[PDB]
């Protein structure tokens, strides 16, 4: 027969649905899994992160109606160089191009524009990139694991992984988060074990690439409300990750972007007294992360009926130890829910 | 009744024969004990005793031979009559030679006890006969005793022993009735269960193939047994590769069935369908469903065949023989197209109402358009067909009229209710027991000790409290309070049955020990009388036949054996061997006897339990099977077909709608393992439409069948009564109300859906129609007419999210109070122009 043993090992696995908003870091988490518990395209898509980055800034300079001109306008042949290769899918990356993005990166409109690229659509991991491209004009040294984790790749289509952690079976799905791909999310609503949700932290002054009109944070609240009251999702507790801790931390150190000037819930807000702090901690950071924690948990207050729960934990995509700790705790909680019935 | 209860004991013959044979063993046991008592001890002065017991013994083994004979059927109860008449002549003949000085009340009375209950238990006489025989034997036996002080108590002994005898008698044969009745209905419902199991097996094997059926045949997953009676509903679909698909349909079907009387079209159409079924069963085929004029089959999705495509195309050449041989049978001018494609198909069943095993793929739609790109006489076969197809045929170009395709041409009596009678009867006989224990005193007026009156007091109070507690527990007054019955029987389990049974059993022996402490042989008449008294009252203990044999028989031995032997020993000269020898036959008698009755009681309980379980299983079988009959075919066509074979029905005015999910094609994308998650979504939707019809007022609508993503239902059939409160157009109007309702239901379905919408369009028509049944052992209820073609071509061309109305429906619905607007006059095949109206404004 062998239907019962195969169907019982079908029971005994650990499938993980990984929903979340667009370009959050879900694929980065799957990369973290294959670094923890588990060959030429990397040069290509990293250098296309480079190209699309630098031409998105350099094109986007004149697009800013606060007039952002070059502090070094003497590289206008490099400006027109980037305007020349602006729309071409094919490029060979000469050292002269490294002189182009190099000498652009010597200019300060690039740097204050990197302080102000959140005003439009642009990547959020280029400060890594231009320093590396300053180093990696040749790539005879193979790029590292952090180099693997910074590699932006657009994610769509169902990708699966089956890795094992100490007699614990992992089969999990990375799913895209763009709007048109949202018709594919019900494909993985078939009785999965757990649902883990990820929202980028600094997305309180930026918008999605669909409309370029409404904040990604309110997009995340709308998404959590749309899943949270479903007639198909009431039997799975949700583990809530809040990625990109440190980018929010350096925007606090910037002190230039305010949620309370946008979302005035934070304006008369006070800090929660049930906290558990971090070493060397600015209280505005704490009131920030506990504010957004209370913002999603406030939506988790509205329903549940003791059926589907809400488990707010925290993580950033640059700590091995955090994925270790809170994901082992995830293994504990999904052990409970894996034997809930 | 009469004959069947007669045949009962005709088959309860050998067991009464058996216990009766060992009653004869008890008779030879009795002649054996007469032989030892008159053999060793005394009476060595006349040996007259031994010979009637010896001929009584050759009666024993001689009628053990005569038990086997065959001149015996209308004889064996009369053989018992012969036996007990030899008993009567034995004891009545041997009694009298007394009054010389010695034999006491105990001897002859003990004889009468053994005779009487050996009669009333086993000898199997009737009511009247054993009745007047026992009574007559009693009165003439006691006047054999004689040749108004103590003889009155003798008659009390006799009438009480008769009353307990007839009690034992009537309870014995009512168990003989009810055991037989439970076993007989147990032997009817088992075979009825098996036959209706075969009927349900026919209903499973008339709608589906064998594999998913045989998953439903052995409860391998109890999700299906839980699916006969929240996250996602369960349904069977498997995504299989390398199958083939054959479509066939009549070209120019418009006018060709005009002048049919709705049985002639059934005649030629179902005749050709019968020849289709013949060639399918001869050509090893997988037929699916009849889509109006189109009929179609596939090639081995449960069983992937080795030369499968050749079976498909030569099978379709079989359909070429069908059109040539049945057409030139009927001399018609007709033809049919055939399109065949090889590809992969996900197959299964959706829905939960009127469902049907169907198939899904764009390879299927490729076969659909090859029928659309078809031509007569030859089979239209694709690239993927001819890429491996052994080239043993006539291949030709299937070219465009305006995708790489070829052509082939050829080559009563309840438990506590009886405990009412054994307790209540036990205490009225206990009443005359202790009454007789005292009103022997006619030469005296009172018993000497007061502790006798104490035993009278607590004994009568305990029996009367058991009396009132049981009788008000049973006869259901429910006036003051009943919770003390629940709270006191709450501790009266199956072991307090043993114990309080031992209480009410054990106390009357102490009540005949109301005369036990001081003197009893100033007059020996008191002594012999109290010995006869306690040996009389000791027989009471069997009346609780509902407790165990070692337990009651041993307890009966204790309380009926202690102070008799022990009070013989304190001191009236020689009585011991005979008095406690007859105690010995008394004790083995009561052990064996109540042993037998409690075994009989246990067997009755067994024979009730098993029949109850089989009754439950036939109840579940009828619900599940008749639930399938309510599934597959409609109701009054089950009233016409249910006891017959044919069906054909004209209809004159009825309503019919289509519903069209638009954007399921763009939502489809199959990058996943079959993409069948999307079919789980679609099946949740169609299941929600299934739940829409279970309203009582919306049970007046009859769903026809499912067609891909096109939904289909009709009304105007459920009104089979000329009622006085049924409007001639009500099902039309409320069917429109249901159409707006299911518009709101699909609105709510996209409300649960995220960032996405499903569009739909619906079309209406009323008109005459045709009720028909097609299949033979694989059936389908179907409708036809021009009207369904009108609503068909309507909703085929209908704009989405709106309600599509015919001009005559425009003529009726406004006067049922509905607003519309003129859309235009859209071209309708068969009608030329037809004037179009829409509901949304
Ligand atoms: C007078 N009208 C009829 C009387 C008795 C039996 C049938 C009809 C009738 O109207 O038949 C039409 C459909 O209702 C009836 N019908 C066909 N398929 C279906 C179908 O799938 N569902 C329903 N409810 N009715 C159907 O077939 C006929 C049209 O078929 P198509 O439009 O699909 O094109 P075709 O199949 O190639 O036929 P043709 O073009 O050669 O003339
Ligand atoms: N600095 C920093 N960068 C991060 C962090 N998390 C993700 N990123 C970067 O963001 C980029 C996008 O992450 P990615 O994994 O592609 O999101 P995704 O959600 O899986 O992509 P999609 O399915 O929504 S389209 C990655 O290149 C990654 O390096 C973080 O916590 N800190
Ligand atoms: C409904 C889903 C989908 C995509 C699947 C499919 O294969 C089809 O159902 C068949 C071929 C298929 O179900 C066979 C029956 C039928 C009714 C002939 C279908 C229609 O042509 C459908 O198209 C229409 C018109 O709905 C189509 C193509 O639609
Ligand atoms: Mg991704
Ligand atoms: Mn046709
Ligand atoms: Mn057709």
């Amino acid at each position: 027969k062998q239907l019962q043993k195969d169907k019982q090992v079908y029971r005994a696995t650990h499938r993980l649905l990984l929903l979340g908003a667009g370009e959050s870091g879900k694929s980065t988490i799957v990369k973290q899994m294959r670094i923890l518990h588990v060959k030429a395209t990397k040069v290509q898509d990293i250098k296309n992160n480079l190209k699309e980055a630098i031409e998105t800034i350099v094109a986007a300079m004149s697009n800013l109606v606060p007039p952002v001109e070059l502090a070094n306008p003497e590289n206008q042949f490099r400006v027109d160089y980037i305007l020349s290769v602006m729309n071409v899918p094919d490029f060979d990356f000469p050292p002269e191009f490294y002189e182009h993005a190099k000498a652009l990166w010597e200019d300060e409109g690039v740097r204050a524009c990197y302080e102000r690229s959140n005003e439009y659509q642009l990547i959020d991991c280029a400060q890594y990139f231009l320093d590396k491209i300053d180093v990696i004009k040749q790539d005879d040294y193979v790029p590292s694991d952090q180099d693997l984790l910074r590699c932006r790749v657009l994610t769509s289509g169902i990708f699966e992984t089956k890795f094992q952690v100490d007699k614990v079976n992992f089969h999990m799905f990375d799913v895209g988060g763009q709007r048109d791909e949202r018709r594919k999310w019900i494909q993985c609503f078939n009785d999965v074990t757990a649902i883990i949700f990820v929202v980028a932290s600094s997305s309180y002054n930026m918008v999605i690439r669909e409309d370029n009109q409404t904040n990604r944070l309110q997009e995340a609240l709308n998404l959590f409300k749309s899943i949270w009251n479903n007639r198909w999702l009431r039997t799975i507790s949700v583990i809530l990750f809040l990625n990109k801790q440190d980018l929010l931390a350096e925007k606090v150190l910037a002190g230039k972007s305010k949620i309370e000037d946008y979302f005035p819930e934070f304006a008369r807000y006070t800090t929660p007294e049930d906290a558990t702090p971090e070493p060397g901690e600015d209280p505005r950071v704490t009131r920030a992360k506990y504010f957004i924690r209370d913002e999603f948990l406030r939506i988790s207050t509205a329903s549940g009926d003791g059926r589907h729960y809400c488990y707010p934990h925290f993580t950033c995509a640059v700590d091995t130890e955090n994925i270790r700790r809170v994901f082992n705790d995830c293994r504990d909680i999904i052990q409970r829910m894996h034997l809930r019935q | 009744s009469v004959n069947l209860e007669e045949a009962c004991m005709e088959r309860c013959f050998p067991q009464t024969q058996r216990r009766f044979r060992y009653a004869l063993f008890y008779i030879g046991f009795a002649c054996l004990l007469w032989s030892i008592y008159f053999g060793v001890h005394m009476k060595s002065k006349l040996i007259v005793m031994v010979a009637p017991a010896l001929c009584f013994l050759v009666v024993c083994v001689g009628f053990f031979l005569f038990t086997f004979t065959k001149l015996y059927a209308r004889h064996y109860v009369w053989t018992s009559l012969v036996l007990t008449l030899l008993v009567f002549a034995l004891t009545l003949a041997a009694q009298f030679q007394v009054l010389t000085p010695c034999l006491s009340q105990v001897g002859s009375f003990s004889m009468c006890i053994e005779v009487l209950f050996l009669l009333y238990t086993v000898m199997h006489l009737p009511l009247y006969l054993s009745l007047i025989l026992g009574v007559a034997y009693s009165v003439l036996f006691e006047t054999f005793g004689y040749h108004h002080w103590e003889l009155l108590s003798r008659a009390l002994l006799h009438l009480c022993i008769h009353a307990i005898g007839i009690h034992l008698f009537i309870m014995s044969q009512v168990r003989s009735r009810s055991t037989f009745l439970k076993v007989g209905q147990s032997i009817m419902h088992g075979k009825d269960l098996e036959v209706e199991k075969a009927l349900k097996e026919r209903m499973i094997h008339s709608v589906m193939p064998r594999i998913i059926a045989d998953d439903l045949m052995k409860q391998g997953d109890e999700e299906s047994e839980n699916s006969v009676k929240i996250a996602f509903r369960p349904f069977k679909m498997q995504q299989i590769e390398e199958v083939s698909i054959l479509f066939a349909d009549i070209v120019g079907f418009t006018k060709m069935s005009a002048n049919k009387s709705a049985h002639a079209l059934v005649g030629l159409l179902n005749d050709l369908f019968g020849r289709f079924d013949r060639l399918c069963e001869e050509t090893k085929c997988e037929k699916i469903s009849t889509l109006g004029d189109c009929y179609y089959c596939v090639a081995g999705c449960p069983e992937p065949r080795a030369d499968h495509a050749y079976c498909c195309i030569e099978m379709g050449l079989g359909m070429i023989r069908a059109i040539e041989q049945f057409c030139q049978e009927k001399k018609e001018m007709v033809n049919m197209r055939v399109g065949v494609h090889t590809g992969t198909v996900l197959c299964g069943i959706l829905g939960m109402r009127r469902f049907k095993f169907d198939v899904w793929s764009n390879d299927v739609n490729l076969a659909n358009l090859m029928e659309q790109l078809g031509v007569a006489g030859k089979v239209h076969i694709s690239e993927a067909t001819a890429k491996y197809l052994d080239d043993r045929y006539e291949m030709e170009d299937g070219k465009v009229t305006e995708l790489k395709t070829y052509l082939i041409a050829g080559q009563f009596a309840s438990a506590t209710f009886s405990s009412l009678l054994d307790v209540l009867l036990s205490t009225t006989v206990f009443l005359i027991l202790s009454i007789t224990c005292f009103l022997r005193y006619g030469a005296a007026s009172t018993p000497p000790p007061p502790a006798a009156l104490a035993v009278f007091g607590a004994a009568l109070l305990l029996e009367i409290l058991s009396l009132v507690v049981s009788v008000r527990m049973v006869f259901f007054l429910e006036d003051v309070m009943t919770c003390t019955k629940r709270l006191l029987e709450w501790i009266a389990g199956w072991l307090p049955r043993h114990f309080i049974g031992a209480i009410l059993v054990s106390l009357p022996a102490l009540a005949v020990y109301s005369h036990v402490t001081s003197e009893f042989e100033t007059n020996i008449h008191s002594t012999m009388f109290t010995g006869s008294a306690v040996l009389t009252a000791v027989v009471q203990y069997c009346n609780f036949c509902q407790l165990s044999s070692w337990m009651r028989s041993s307890l009966a031995t204790v309380v009926g054996a202690g102070p008799l032997l022990l009070l013989l020993y304190v001191s009236a000269s020689l009585i011991g061997q005979e008095v406690i020898l007859v105690f010995f036959l008394l004790l083995l008698l009561v052990w064996f006897l109540n042993r037998e009755f409690e075994v009989s009681y246990r067997l009755h309980y067994h024979g009730d339990v098993e029949a109850d379980l089989h009754r439950t299983k036939i109840q579940s079988m009828r619900d599940q099977a008749d639930w399938l009959l309510r599934n597959i075919i409609p109701y009054h066509v089950a009233e016409q077909l249910k006891v017959s074979q044919t069906y054909s029905k004209n209809h004159d005015s009825g309503g019919v709608i289509f519903a069209s999910i638009v954007n399921f094609s763009e939502f489809y994308e199959e990058n996943y393992e079959g993409g069948k998650e999307c079919y789980r979504v679609l099946n949740e939707l169609i299941g929600d439409f299934d739940e829409l019809l279970s309203k009582p007022d919306y049970s007046s609508i009859e769903k026809i069948k499912t067609i891909g993503a096109t939904y289909m239902a009709a009304s105007g059939l459920n009104a089979t009564q000329c009622r006085d409160g049924s409007h001639p157009q009500e099902h039309l109007q409320i069917l429109f109300e249901f159409a707006k309702e299911m518009m709101r239901v699909v609105d709510d379905f996209n409300n649960n859906m995220l960032w996405f919408n499903f569009k739909l369009r619906v079309g209406f028509n009323h008109g005459p129609l045709t009720a028909g049944v097609i299949g033979t052992t694989k059936l389908l209820y179907d409708i036809w007419g021009d009207t369904v073609n009108i609503a068909s071509r309507m909703d085929t061309t209908g704009v989405e999210c709106r309600i599509q109305v015919s001009e005559e429906s425009y003529r009726v619905l406004s006067k049922m109070g509905y607003e519309f607007d003129y859309r235009g006059t859209v071209n309708v095949k068969g009608k030329g122009q037809m004037k179009t109206y829409l509901y949304p404004k």
